[PDB]
RNA sequence: GGGAACUUUAAGGAUACUGCCAGUGACAAACUGGAGGAAGGCGGGGACGACGUCAAGUCAUCAUGGCCCUUACGGCCAGGGCUACACACGUGCUACAAUGGUCGGUACAAAGGGUUGCUACACAGCGAUGUGAUGCUAAUCUCAAAAAGCCGAUCGUAGUCCGGAUUGGAGUCUGCAACUCGACUCCAUGAAGUCGGAAUCGCUAGUAAUCGCGGAUCAGAAUGCCGCGGUGAAUACGUUCCCG
């Protein structure tokens, strides 16, 4: 019953793809069973700046962040599984949160 | 009927006619309605002399008309004698609980006044 | 801001670092029920005796860039005008013109 | 405006009578959006009024707003189909805020019977405007 | 106002000094800058002198004024009319 | 047996249509419990009144979102497609009725420098 | 327990091109109408601002030529002021009520925030709130009650059971500290106001109108600003007149 689970968050949602499907393919050569990955709720962060040094109120420019999120589920782990997910490489621009 | 020394009306329910006192509003009408055990939706015409006198007991333990106001009186006249800021926007007839004078303080002026 | 200004700030800081501890332990005795009224009371007046910077309410965000007191942004700890210029030039990641 | 020629909108029938006058004489009716505010009084109207007398709602209404209807306005000018339908409810809408019922729709309904045989103060404002067209 | 669960609110300094003319009986004025501080009943039948932005102004202390704050007695603004 | 999606201002309902004699729920509700003005019941009836099969038919209804006249709107549209789903032919008389439409308009954004999405603030030269 | 159907979440794709049918323009560009389709002629909205104009705005975000001060025009501190008040103007909020006020019962959102933070639940208080305690680093727990709406009762046109300014008294919380100069709660008070002159402003559809919800700044302090959804209209004959 040990399960697996992996987090991924990022700000750029091709990297988070990228990264799912990497993680995806190696735990599938391993040869588990795995689940996702599934995409969360995204988070949308905005931001109204004055673009005049002093006076236009209206004179704005609106700027956004979106943070992606991706769960990933490994069931029934080959030994080879742990291992092989530990050596698997940091790309930048992802964070990767790993619970067993 | 004349409770507390003014007249109250008479087609009115009960709850919305002992508000008419100087002194007690809607949350003291209940209160004496629920001590006396009258019901707020009786109109006071269709009252007997003893609910009166039962209602002007409980009257009695409030203050309603002349003592209020002259609580009141002394109570700024204190202040206007003793001359902190609060008596001092009371003489000058100014907002006193720090509300702003540039525009936007004519309940306490009055009718604007023409340079 | 003037070099004064950003210098008094940086003495606020660093008063508020130094008397943290302490301020807690204060506030903690305070808000005890099992010490005694006289206990709470010693507290108070030694938490009223404490200097005036040690408080953290004197503390007033600055641009980490030119020390402007307006327009903050915490996530960001720039102020407007250093933000729109290093977001428009891509130096914060993740960071898009917002259009909806 | 200037080039385009734009469509006049299409509104659907009210669900009830399927009558598009009864549809419109509830958007007149309606304020700020409270259609369902708009719809109780109608409706209260059309009720009563048929239980006044037995007469489909929607004949009635039709005949008294036929009656109402204005060919000319209040200074005279020409008014086409249209305009003459929109102030025939406009001028029916305000005699009844003016009438003395403890409601709008029993206001409402007042008005249509009254206005329906003659004695309506929609009828006398229609007096007035006539009586103000012979002048030119 | 300030919480009856903390108690009134009197600076050290300016608290210290009415301990110390109490214990004694010297009616010279106090002079203090703490136009925050509450006015308590031991302030009663004293002389404070509270700074007003530009002048400290003498109050005698009475009975009444307990329950105020130094400051309302020195008025911070000058206006005589337009 | 039959199913169908109806959508109208973020209300999303989803209907089950068999065969049966008529009867009508939604979220565990009846029709008089769930709407309270008319006008939503009866557009939520339109469907099966113009094609007189009231008494034909039973629906097990659930709608999520939006307010009382963008849940009735979205049942009918949800009825609409179930019929549809179970007999095409009958896709030429709801067209006619304007039912198989889906209703695009939605709230338009408020923008910047302005009150509302049109509604500018007031204006003086002096 | 279970299922992978549906809603949804969010990545990648398909679809609309006058494509088809019927007339016109000119024998064109174009224009008119119809079927299918979720959508038909740019489907809606956002971002994107040509060559140039105004010695337009910013030396107080920042940089920078020149000029000026150097025991002071630099630096540190406590208190005060930026909150004043015979007046005038701009932009708003709340009302003048019955399409409403109050009371009781009962429905339906979207978006966003949360670890020096949001807090289930229990006890205490009329209440702001306090104490104990639980989950949450969140599609998991929480802010949270949506409100207008529907049903019933009452009020019956009164300066009122409309309105909620002002003032008296008593409190809570943040904060070293609410006098000048905070927000909120309770009791009492109950102003002008009964729809607003000359004139003037916004808006062409999910718009106007109306109803509630969230956030940035931020210890505390929005009727402002930036967003979110609910209900949901009227009218456009036309280019004389007014403006650019």
């Amino acid at each position: 019953n040990q399960r697996i689970r992996i987090r991924l968050k990022s700000f750029d949602h091709r990297l988070i793809d990228q990264s799912a499907q990497e993680i995806v393919e190696t735990a599938k050569r391993t040869g588990a069973q795995v689940c996702g990955p599934i995409p969360m709720p995204t988070r949308i962060e905005r931001f109204n700046v004055l673009t005049s040094p002093h006076v236009n109120k209206d004179a704005r420019d609106q700027y956004e962040i979106r943070t992606y999120k991706r769960l990933i589920d490994i069931v029934q782990p080959t030994d080879k599984t742990v291992d092989a997910l530990m050596k698997l490489d940091l790309a930048a621009g992802v964070d990767v949160q790993i619970a067993l | 009927a004349r409770i507390a020394g003014v007249n109250i009306p008479d087609n009115k329910h009960a709850v919305i006619s002992l508000t008419y006192i100087f002194g007690i509003g809607r949350h003291t009408a209940k209160n004496i309605l629920a001590a006396v055990g009258i019901t707020e939706t009786t109109k006071i015409r269709e009252l007997d002399d003893a609910q009166l006198d039962a209602i002007r007991a409980e009257v009695a333990k409030v203050p309603t008309e002349g003592d209020l106001r002259r609580e009141i009186s002394m109570n700024i006249k204190r202040l206007m004698d003793l001359g902190c800021y609060r008596g001092l926007r009371h003489r000058r007839s100014l907002p006193v609980r720090g509300q702003r004078t540039k525009t936007n303080a004519r309940t306490r002026k009055g009718p604007r006044k023409p340079i | 801001a003037k070099k004064g200004m950003i210098n008094r700030e940086l003495k606020r800081e660093k008063t508020v670092a130094k008397y943290a501890a302490k301020r807690a332990e204060l506030k903690a005795t305070i808000a005890n029920v099992n010490a005694s009224d006289e206990e709470r009371f010693e507290a108070m007046l030694k938490l009223q005796a404490l200097p005036r910077n040690a408080s953290p309410v004197r503390l007033r965000n600055r641009c980490g860039l030119t020390g402007r007191p307006h327009g903050y942004f915490r996530k960001f700890g720039l102020s407007r005008n250093k933000l729109r210029d290093t977001v428009m030039q891509g130096d914060v990641p993740g960071v898009v013109k917002a259009s909806w | 405006p200037r080039r385009r020629v734009v469509a006049a909108r299409e509104i659907l029938p009210d669900p009830k009578f399927s009558s598009q006058t009864i549809a419109k004489f509830m958007n007149h009716v309606m304020q700020d959006g409270k259609k369902s505010i708009a719809e109780s009084i109608v409706y209260g109207a059309l009720e009563r009024v048929q239980e006044k007398n037995k007469v489909d709602p929607v004949e009635f209404f039709e005949t008294t707003l036929e009656k109402v209807r204005p060919m000319v306005e209040v200074v005279p000018m020409e008014v086409r189909p249209s305009r003459r339908t929109a102030l025939a409810m406009r001028w029916l809408v305000d005699a009844a805020a003016k009438r003395s019922e403890k409601t709008m729709a029993l206001r409402l309904a007042g008005e249509l019977l009254d206005a329906a045989e003659g004695k309506g103060a929609a009828i006398k404002k229609r007096e007035d405007v006539h009586r103000m067209a012979e002048a030119n | 106002p300030r919480s009856l669960k903390k108690g009134p609110f009197v600076d050290a300094h300016l608290f210290a000094k009415v301990e110390a003319a109490v214990a004694s009986n010297s009616r010279k004025p106090i002079k203090t800058w703490s136009r925050r501080s509450m006015i308590l009943p031991d302030f009663v039948g004293l002389t404070i002198s509270v700074h007003n932005g530009r002048n400290h102004v003498p109050v005698i202390v009475t009975e009444h004024m307990v329950g105020h704050k130094l400051g309302e007695f020195a008025p911070t603004r000058t206006y005589r009319g337009h | 047996t039959n199913y169908g999606t109806g959508r109208r201002k973020t209300a999303t309902a989803r209907v089950f249509l068999s065969a049966g004699t008529g009867k009508l729920v939604i979220n565990n509700r009846t029709l008089e419990q769930y709407f309270g003005r008319e006008t939503a019941r009866m557009v939520v009836r339109q469907p099966l009144e113009l094609l007189e099969a009231t008494e034909k038919y039973d629906l097990y209804i659930t709608v999520k979102g939006g307010g009382i006249g963008g849940q009735a709107g979205a049942i009918r549209h949800g009825i609409t497609r179930a019929l549809i789903a179970a007999d095409e032919t009958l896709k030429p008389v709801l067209r006619q009725a304007g039912f198989v439409t889906r209703d695009a308009r939605e709230v338009e954004r408020k923008k910047l420098g302005l009150r509302k999405a049109r509604k500018r603030p007031q204006f003086s030269k002096r």
